[PDB]
C-alpha cells in the first residue's frame, strides 16, 4: 500500500502544471484521494478531494476556480490540475487516501512534490 | 467550516520527558479527530485516528485522548525521532481541518 | 437511447452546482461525451469532453480551472461541476455525444 | 481555435419561400460540416456537408442549408458545426422567424 507523486518543479506564476498520484496497493475507486499542501509558516492546508468512481470533487477556497482533480481508475492514478499558479501556492504537495471512507482519516500518504512558482 | 486550535505553538524538551499537546474544535466532531507526526523531509504520517485509537505499527508511546472538547495527544517518554511537527485534524465533516501544527524541538 | 439531463437550477456567483446526463440505449464507455452551452443571447460553445473508458477529458478555455466533467461508467451516466460559477457562466446546459447525434433535453442554470 | 461565422443573424421568410443559411470556417474543415436545429434540443439535420426539404451543399468556401419550402414547424434557430478538428466550435445561430 503506497502513494506515489511526480510533478512538481520552477513554474512561472500564471502558470499551470499537473501533479500526478500514483497508487500500489489498493484500488482507488474503493475510497477518496485527497490532495494537501504545505506552505512555509502555514502548516497543513487541505486543497481538494475527488471521489474516483464518479469523479466528484471538492476543493479549499484558496484553490476553487483554479485546480481541478481528476483520476484515471485503470491506470490508478489521480491528478491535481494547477491552472493560474500564484505566489501562495508554493509548497509541498501531497496526495493522501481517506482509509475506510473517512473512518481511518489519511491513513496512507505520498512522499510530497515541491511546487515552486518561480 | 471547523476550526482546529492548537496548544502549544511549539515546545523544547529532553529524551524521555512526557510531552502533551491539546487541540480544541469550534464545533462538535464526535471523536472525529486524527493526529499525524512529520519529521522534516517527510510526509506526515497518521498516529491516531478517532481520538484514541492507534494506527497498527506506530510505537505505543503514543497516545491520544478526549475530554469533550478537547482532545490530547501525549508521547509518554520522548525518543529521538520524535523531533517533529504534530498536527491534528478534524475528520468529521468536510473540509478536513488541520490545527496550526506543533513544533517539537529535542 | 438517448441522453436525459437533470440538475442545475439557480444559484449565486461564486456558488457550485453539479448537472447531470444519464445515458440510454447504448453505452457511455463506448463513446465520448461532451457539455455544450447557450447562454441568453449567444450561440452554442462547447465547454468539455470526457472518453470515460479511461477520465481523459478536455475544456474550453472558458471554463478551465473551474469545471470538472466526469463519469459513473456503471451508472452509465456523465457530469459536470462547475464551481467558482460566473454570472457569464447562465445558460442552458446541453449533454451530448460523438458529429453530435443525440443531444440531452437541456437544463438551465441561471447565476444570479 | 477556429471559426464558424453564420450569415446571416436573423432573418423572417414567408410560411413558403425557399431559405438559404451559409457557413463560413477560418481553417479548412474538408466536408465536416453539421446544421442542428433548434426549436427544444438541438437535432442534427445534416452531418457532413449532405447527408441527413433541408438541402445542404458546399459552395467553395462557403456552406449551405437552404430549406424549399419553409413550413411553420420550421421556426428555429440554425447552427452550423465544424466536426473536423478539436475543439469543437459553432457558429453565432441565425434565427428563422416565419
Amino acid at each position: 500500500v503506497q502513494l506515489v507523486e511526480s510533478g512538481g518543479g520552477l513554474v512561472q506564476p500564471g502558470g499551470s502544471l499537473r501533479l500526478s498520484c500514483a497508487a500500489s496497493g489498493f484500488n482507488i475507486k474503493d475510497t477518496y484521494i485527497h490532495w494537501v499542501r504545505q506552505a512555509p509558516g502555514k502548516g497543513l492546508e487541505w486543497v481538494a478531494r475527488i471521489y474516483p468512481t464518479n469523479g466528484y470533487t471538492r476543493y479549499a477556497d484558496s484553490v476553487k476556480g483554479r485546480f481541478t482533480i481528476s483520476a484515471d481508475t485503470s491506470k490508478n492514478t489521480a491528478y491535481l490540475q494547477m491552472n493560474s499558479l500564484r505566489a501562495e501556492d508554493t509548497a509541498v504537495y501531497y496526495c493522501s487516501r481517506w482509509g475506510g471512507d473517512g473512518f481511518y482519516a489519511m491513513d496512507v500518504w505520498g512522499q510530497g512534490t515541491l511546487v515552486t512558482v518561480s | 467550516d471547523i476550526q482546529m486550535t492548537q496548544s502549544p505553538s511549539s515546545l523544547s524538551a529532553s529524551v524521555g520527558d512526557r510531552v502533551t499537546i491539546t487541540c480544541r474544535a469550534s464545533q462538535d466532531v464526535n471523536t472525529a479527530v486524527a493526529w499525524y507526526q512529520q519529521k522534516p523531509g517527510k510526509a506526515p504520517k497518521l498516529l491516531i485516528y478517532s481520538a484514541d485509537f492507534l494506527y497498527s505499527g506506530v510505537p505505543s508511546r503514543f497516545s491520544g485522548s478526549r475530554s469533550g472538547t478537547d482532545f490530547t495527544l501525549t508521547i509518554s517518554s520522548l525518543q529521538p525521532e520524535d523531533f517533529a511537527t504534530y498536527y491534528c485534524q478534524q475528520h468529521y465533516t468536510t473540509p478536513p481541518t488541520f490545527g496550526q501544527g506543533t513544533k517539537v524541538e529535542i
